[PDB]
């Protein structure tokens, strides 16, 4: 989720993704640890048995056959990590996430409590306000005339620059906000 | 009943003689006082109506409607003053004048003893609404909406006038008391069939009946907030009141005649409830919900039983309150984000908790949770329809499902989920908006505490 | 169950019909039969408010049991004898119902066999 | 209460602990900055297995696109710390 | 509070099902490079666990003793 | 009662929880045994189920296949 | 394979900024600056409601017919009635299936 | 070798089971590069306004506006009376009405005929 | 049913909270010794759900089964009731076996 995707996946990338999916579903089928280790080592041997194929056409055919076998033999109810996109606690703590700009709307009575926090917040806001134009200029200079091909962004290169478009990545609410 | 009519005509020069920064205060205070005065009309008899004079009378069917109108005026005053801040003083006074004239026309309409005076006032209610929509609406389609609001009404009501005068040449009177006491059966002839249609179709287009409802989404979406409140709360109930009044002369032709309108109403409640499930605009959803509820009321009036009439009265009052509350709720978000797209602003329960509580209560009352008067009216209508024919429980039943779906759908789309990241101008709720919601919602439960006050004359 | 197999797989005529029983007169095979008596009066059962299904021929033991339970309230383990008598009366009633079922079964069997044998005798 | 306030030192210790239990990497020659392909001489499948071992250790899953770029233990601990909001 | 991780060299696949899995792998020319990462699930206080019938009859000994002593008391309490 | 994590060792246990667990399992089993001893007929039945084949024809009032 | 130098450097910069932001989220010791009998529960929550309920039922609800209706008490042979004093006879001389 | 999977409308075909993604061409790679370039340009345009310190309000999305306008106001200008449109409109807007009319009329005729003969068991039917 | 069903859900929630909000039985190991009180509570609840004699579930489930067996009823309904009351013990066995017996399968931070 953190990295900019590419225009396509390469053959090795699809191979590795299939390897990971097969291992995870085999673990879902083989609940106990020793049985899973046995069958995972068997799968790894089966997987690197065709590791040295110089013919790419046969390599893609083998990949296609492997994917067909995976789809036939997949677990209908595979294990999902609780916070993963399919887990039982995936978006559980989203309702507790509040954006930072809401703090601007607090009553001065509410801001009377926590004075040091709001002083630090003012420092951060000043930093962002000062850095914005330099970020825009750096993005303008680095980018090609046609436009940006990928979603990757450049880092800060100068003496006191901040990486462009940093405010909404740095000021993420939290993973467990409340 | 001039003790209520005169104070509104006095509200007029008070508004036009007020200081530039005190118009809203004076209008709100004296509208609330007028509502308190009008509360005395609820002391009704058990046999006949309160006949004040030769011109005005109060029945058990019209008193709750009068109270609802006089209560709604301060709510519209409170809701309007937010988006009219930059407006000049003269135009603000003109807007308040339009609202006052509308309330005066409605008050005089709900108590006229003659049918022709009722017609004149029920048609005079058109002008202020059209002016409000076409002048203080926000987008460019408002003009078109105004046209749809106008001719759709007049094409239905011009024949009625003809029928009305024809009746007075035959029976000699249009006074509702004399009409009720000297009632005669209608024969089965083409002339009587067309008289029935002329007497009925104006009120049908006012409800509106399914297939004749195309003016309503346009008018209720393009109008300002006060216009929407008055359009959904009271102006739709004119058709029901007029139909309940006029059905006394249409028997026994009504049994044969009603069939197409009954089938249209039932299949149309199904269709409009289904339409509410796929709507990208928040105001259009509320408009179509209003159409569904009014179709239920049409069925109730058409089957012509005492239980059906009590259900129609209760449902009309409940729907007025609920629809006004929902329109105000939507307008709060619209004023925040300047857009009516429903998926634009999400997860508002995180940012506005009490506003989300108001949303929840309004959505609960929309789906007729017991023992709210919404459910009382709906259940009485359903029981009457079941007595009419046992198969109706199918269609009504389906409605009871679909309604709930879209209602909760609305809530889930607006309040739950995660907030939109790039919308950073959701200011905290004001005292005015919370007070508007509370003044909408508390009378509903208070009425539930004592339901015989809104059950009509058949009680 | 064996009766279900005997009826569903077995000839239908030989087996008794639970819904239509009995099909023979009560005094067919017996020279004389005593009328079954009832101990509890209708008024007593009405006052006891037993049930429309518990007002069988074992109602007197049920009345005794209910009185014993009400009298020995805090000691809910004191009404063991009366419970046993009521259960025994119910068991006797069920045994008598089984007796009636078997009576209908063997009467049907004997009657049909005797009629078939008489028909065979008269057919030759 | 709930789980303790996990720190950077704990993350590094657990990552190294998982790494020295890999039979193909010798413990002594392993350092925090050791590149998986150059110094230890592992291929891509070994890296995938290492990522799954990390996921099992810390009880959450790293997407493949991010997992491919992690090539030394320091990157692993930095990713874990950034994911779980660890600053001390 | 303030406890460090156990020494990593105490984790062995000796005397565990991982041993038999490794032996079966050696019969095929393969080896299992992750057993020491699982040895902790068999090494310490997790070494042995009860069976299903053993789990069902958890408190049968004490309950049976109490039942027997109560019945014995009842038998020589009616002797009054 | 302060119990700390273990990291790949058996968790710490207090004597009270073992005592309570064993006591509750013990009283469950004692109740089962005591109730079975005193109310055995609730499981094995009370009254003997009769076998209709051993019922005499005279008792059932059936004629000897002649009338 | 792995990060490019630009991605690596941007990651370090953003990561240091994020650690600083998270560090600034702590509360100093004074941050929440706040501005300036035993059996009472059984009385205010049990005894008073039961007083109100009993008064309402005894002196208002009962004052109308058929508001509180109780099914008749069970009557068994051998019982004595409080009001009339009548006794109920025994039960028809059980056959004594001992 | 294994039983095959057949896609449907509500159960679509997986990417790994798609034969188009296994027989690729340099034209396909160029198309993927162009798609990524378009997406990256849009993402940069969005992020420039998202992170603007001076931006207060909502970031207007032309795609959402186009979606709502197409679903609401662009429908009638693009409507033509065709045999398909006429048949579907007539069916879905006429058939249910007469179906329900026939059902209800038959039910009420049966009930009235039964009432006329005096055999409906209307005892205790006080409320209607 | 209210008693032991509420208690079974309560024990399941206890296990979930202990194992860092993990709900899959495939990542629960030996909790017979690690969670004594929860283990005995779940065992008693399972035994009551399966109608072990003289427990709470017995005094209703046993009577229900013997009343179904001795009534003029649909045969398929009787057979399905019997198969369901077998499957009840089956899935109780599943829960106990996968959650409390065997070796740990949860992450190493206990
Ligand atoms: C039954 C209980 C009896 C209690 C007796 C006393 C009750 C007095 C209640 C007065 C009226 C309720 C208030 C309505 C306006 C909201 C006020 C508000 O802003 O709250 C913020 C306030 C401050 O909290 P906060 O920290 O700011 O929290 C704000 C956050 O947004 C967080 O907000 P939140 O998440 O707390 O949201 C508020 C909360 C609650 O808020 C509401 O939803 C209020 C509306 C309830 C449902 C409305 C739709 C149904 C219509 C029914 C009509 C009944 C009318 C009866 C007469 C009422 C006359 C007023 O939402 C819910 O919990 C869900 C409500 C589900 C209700 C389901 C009830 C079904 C019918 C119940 C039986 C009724 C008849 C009983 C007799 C039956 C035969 C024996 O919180 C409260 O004051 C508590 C809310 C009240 C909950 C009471 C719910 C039951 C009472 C129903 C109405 C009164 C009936 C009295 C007779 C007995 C019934
Ligand atoms: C946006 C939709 C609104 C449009 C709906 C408008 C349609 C309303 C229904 C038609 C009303 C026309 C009737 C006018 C008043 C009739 C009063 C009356 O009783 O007159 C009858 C006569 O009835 C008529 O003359 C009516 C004839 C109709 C002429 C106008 C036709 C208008 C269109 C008819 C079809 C429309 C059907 C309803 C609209 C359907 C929705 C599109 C008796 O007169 P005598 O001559 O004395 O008879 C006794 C001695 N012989
Ligand atoms: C549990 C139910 C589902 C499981 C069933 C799954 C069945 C699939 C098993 C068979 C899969 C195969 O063997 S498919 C065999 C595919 N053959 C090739 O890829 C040949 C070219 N090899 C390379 O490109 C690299 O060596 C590479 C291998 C990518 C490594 O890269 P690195 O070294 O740089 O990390």
């Amino acid at each position: 989720a953190f990295s900019a995707p590419a225009a396509y996946l390469t053959h090795q990338q699809k191979v590795l993704r299939l390897y990971k999916r097969a291992l995870r579903h085999l673990e879902s089928w083989c609940v106990h640890r020793d049985k899973y280790r046995y069958f995972a080592c068997l799968m790894r041997a089966r997987f690197d048995e065709h590791k040295n194929e110089k013919d790419m056409v046969k390599a893609t055919q083998l990949l296609r056959q492997a994917e067909e076998e995976f789809w036939y033999g997949q677990h209908p109810q595979p294990y999902i990590f609780p916070e993963s996109p399919g887990g039982t606690s995936y978006e559980r703590y989203e309702c507790y996430k509040v954006p930072e700009w809401c703090l601007d709307d607090w009553h001065p009575s509410e801001k009377a409590m926590y004075p040091d926090y709001f002083a630090k917040r003012e420092q951060w806001k000043r930093l962002r306000r000062e850095s914005w134009e330099r970020e825009v200029k750096q993005l303008q200079e680095e980018t090609p005339p046609g436009g940006p091909r990928t979603e990757a962004l450049p880092p800060a290169r100068k003496e006191g620059d901040l990486p462009p478009l940093w405010w909404h990545i740095v000021t993420r609410p939290r993973e467990r906000p409340m | 009943m001039l003790k209520i009519i005169i104070p509104t005509t006095m509200l007029l020069p008070m508004t036009w003689m007020s200081k530039h920064n005190m118009i809203w205060i004076n209008a709100t205070v004296h509208s609330l006082l007028i509502s308190l005065i009008s509360l005395s009309l609820l002391n009704q008899l058990g046999e006949n109506s309160l006949n004040f004079s030769l011109t005005f009378f109060s029945d058990s069917l019209s008193a709750p409607l009068l109270v609802l109108t006089t209560w709604l005026l301060p709510l519209m005053l409170m809701a309007s003053q937010s988006h009219l801040s930059k407006e000049t003083t003269t135009r603000k006074k003109l807007y308040i004048t339009m609202l006052i004239l509308l309330q005066l026309f409605l008050i005089m309409t709900f108590t006229a003893t003659e049918l022709i005076l009722f017609y004149i006032l029920f048609e005079a209610t058109l002008v202020p609404t059209l002016i409000i929509i076409t002048r203080w609406g926000n987008q460019t389609e408002r003009l078109n909406a105004g046209l749809y609001f106008l001719f759709y009404t007049l094409a239905g009501s011009l024949p009625l006038l003809v029928a009305l005068v024809y009746i007075q040449n035959t029976t000699g009177s249009l006074n509702f008391l004399i009409i009720h006491y000297w009632s005669h059966p209608l024969s089965n002839s083409w002339s009587n069939i067309f008289m029935w249609l002329a007497c009925i179709m104006a009120f049908m287009v006012k409800m509106p009946l399914y297939g004749l409802h195309l003016w309503l989404p346009k008018a209720h979406v393009e109008a300002p907030i006060a216009g929407s409140m008055v359009l959904a709360a009271v102006l739709l109930k004119l058709g029901g009141y007029g139909m309940m009044r006029i059905t006394t002369i249409l028997n026994p032709l009504t049994n044969y005649m009603a069939y197409p309108f009954l089938m249209l109403s039932m299949w149309g409640m199904i269709m409009t409830s289904s339409i509410c499930l796929r709507q990208t605009d928040l105001k259009s959803l509320i408009a179509y919900s209003s159409v569904s509820h009014m179709a239920l009321v049409i069925v109730a009036i058409m089957i012509q039983t005492p239980w059906s009439f009590m259900g129609a009265t209760a449902l009309m009052i409940a729907h007025g309150l609920t629809s006004s509350m929902l329109f105000c709720l939507a307008n709060t978000n619209y004023e925040r984000v300047h857009s009516r797209t429903m998926i634009l602003a999400r997860g508002l329960q995180t940012l506005l908790p009490l506003m989300a509580t108001w949303w929840l209560v309004a959505s609960l009352t929309n789906l007729a949770l017991p023992p709210s008067i919404n459910l009382i009216g709906e259940l009485f209508i359903i029981t009457a329809s079941f007595s009419w024919s046992n198969i109706t429980i199918i269609l009504m039943g389906m409605n009871m499902m679909i309604t709930a779906l879209y209602s909760l759908y609305m809530l889930i789309t607006t309040q739950r989920g995660k907030y939109t990241h790039h919308i950073n101008n959701i200011k905290p709720s004001f005292t005015r908006e919370n007070a508007l919601m509370a003044l909408h919602i508390l009378p509903l439960l208070l009425l539930t505490l004592n339901p015989k006050m809104i059950l009509g004359p058949l009680y | 169950g064996a009766h279900l197999a005997r009826r569903y797989l077995g000839d239908a005529s030989k087996e008794p019909d639970p819904l239509r029983m009995p099909t023979f007169p009560p005094d067919y095979g017996f020279p004389e039969r005593k009328e079954r008596e009832m101990v509890a009066t209708q008024q007593e059962m009405n006052d006891a408010q037993l049930m429309l299904q518990q007002r069988d021929y074992c109602a007197h033991y049920l009345i005794q049991l209910l009185k014993c339970k009400r009298d020995s309230f805090p000691n809910f383990l004191a009404c063991k004898h009366e419970q046993h008598d009521w259960d025994y009366c119910e068991h006797l009633d069920y045994v008598k119902r089984m007796k009636e079922f078997e009576r209908e079964r063997r009467l049907l069997q004997r009657k049909k066999r005797r009629e078939q044998r008489e028909a065979e005798m008269a057919r030759g | 209460s709930d789980a303790p306030p996990l720190t950077l030192e704990a993350i590094k210790d657990r990552v190294l602990y998982v790494l020295k239990l890999y039979d193909k990497i010798d413990p002594e020659k392993l350092s925090v900055n050791s590149h998986f392909m150059k110094d230890l001489g592992l291929d891509s499948l070994d890296q995938v297995e290492i990522i799954m071992a990390m996921e099992d250790e810390f009880g959450f899953e790293i997407p493949d696109i991010d997992a491919e770029k992690l090539m030394c233990p320091q990157e692993i601990v930095d990713y874990i710390a950034d994911k779980k909001d660890v600053y001390e | 509070s303030k406890m460090e991780l156990p020494d990593y060299k105490q984790w062995k696949i000796e005397g565990t099902p991982l041993e038999t899995v490794q032996e079966k792998l050696a019969a095929r020319g393969l080896r299992d490079p992750w057993g020491r990462n699982e040895a902790w699930r068999y090494s310490g206080g997790f070494a042995n666990n009860v069976s299903f019938v053993g789990a069902l009859l958890k408190g049968f000994k004490w309950g049976f003793a109490a039942f027997v002593v109560a019945v014995g008391a009842e038998y020589y309490l009616e002797s009054q | 009662v302060h119990i700390e994590p273990r990291y790949r060792q058996f968790p710490q246990l207090t004597r009270s929880q073992l005592i309570q667990a064993e006591f509750f399992s013990a009283t469950m089993w004692f109740w089962i045994l005591w109730r079975f001893w005193h109310d055995s007929d609730a499981v094995l039945g009370h009254f003997p189920y009769p076998d209709p084949s051993q019922w005499t024809d005279e008792e059932l009032g059936i004629l000897p296949d002649d009338e | 394979s792995g990060y490019t130098p630009d991605e690596k450097l941007r990651l370090q910069q953003l990561r240091e900024l994020r650690r600083r932001w998270l560090k600034d989220q702590e509360l100093s010791p004074r941050e929440p600056v706040l501005p300036p009998r035993h059996s009472i529960f059984a009385v205010t929550h049990v005894l008073i409601p039961v007083w109100i309920i009993h008064y309402y039922l005894k002196y208002h609800v009962t004052a109308k017919p058929y508001t509180v209706v109780e099914r008749k008490p069970r009557i068994f042979p051998g019982d004595t009635i409080l009001e009339t004093g009548e006794v109920i006879p025994l039960m028809k001389e059980f056959p004594d299936q001992h | 070798s294994f039983p095959k999977y057949k896609p449907s409308r509500l159960a679509t075909l997986p990417a790994t089971l798609d034969p188009a993604e296994y027989d690729i061409s340099p034209e396909t790679r160029k198309a993927q590069a162009e798609r990524l370039a378009i997406r990256s340009r849009l993402k940069r345009e969005y992020l420039l306004q998202y992170n603007d310190p001076n931006r207060l309000g909502v970031i207007e999305d032309p795609a959402l506006i186009r979606w709502t306008y197409a679903r609401s106001a662009n429908i009638y200008p693009n409507f033509r009376p065709t045999p398909k449109t006429s048949l579907l409109g007539a069916l879905f807007g006429i058939g249910p009405l007469f179906f329900w009319y026939y059902v209800f009329k038959t039910d009420r005729d049966k009930k009235e005929k039964l009432i006329q003969e005096g055999k409906l068991d209307q005892t205790f039917n006080i409320s209607y | 049913h209210a008693f032991f069903k509420a208690m079974l859900f309560m024990c399941s929630g206890s296990i979930i909270h202990s194992l860092n909000d993990e709900q899959d039985i495939r990542k629960m190991g030996g909790l017979y010794k690690a969670m004594p009180f929860t283990t005995t509570a779940l065992i008693i609840g399972s035994l009551a759900l399966t109608g072990m004699p003289y427990l709470t579930g017995f005094y209703s489930k046993d009577l229900i089964i013997e009343a179904v067996n001795m009534s003029y009823t649909n045969a398929w309904a009787l057979l399905m009731t019997l198969i369901a009351t077998s499957l009840t013990a089956a899935y109780s066995t599943r829960i106990i076996f996968f959650a409390f017996l065997g070796k740990p399968r949860f992450p190493p931070l206990v």
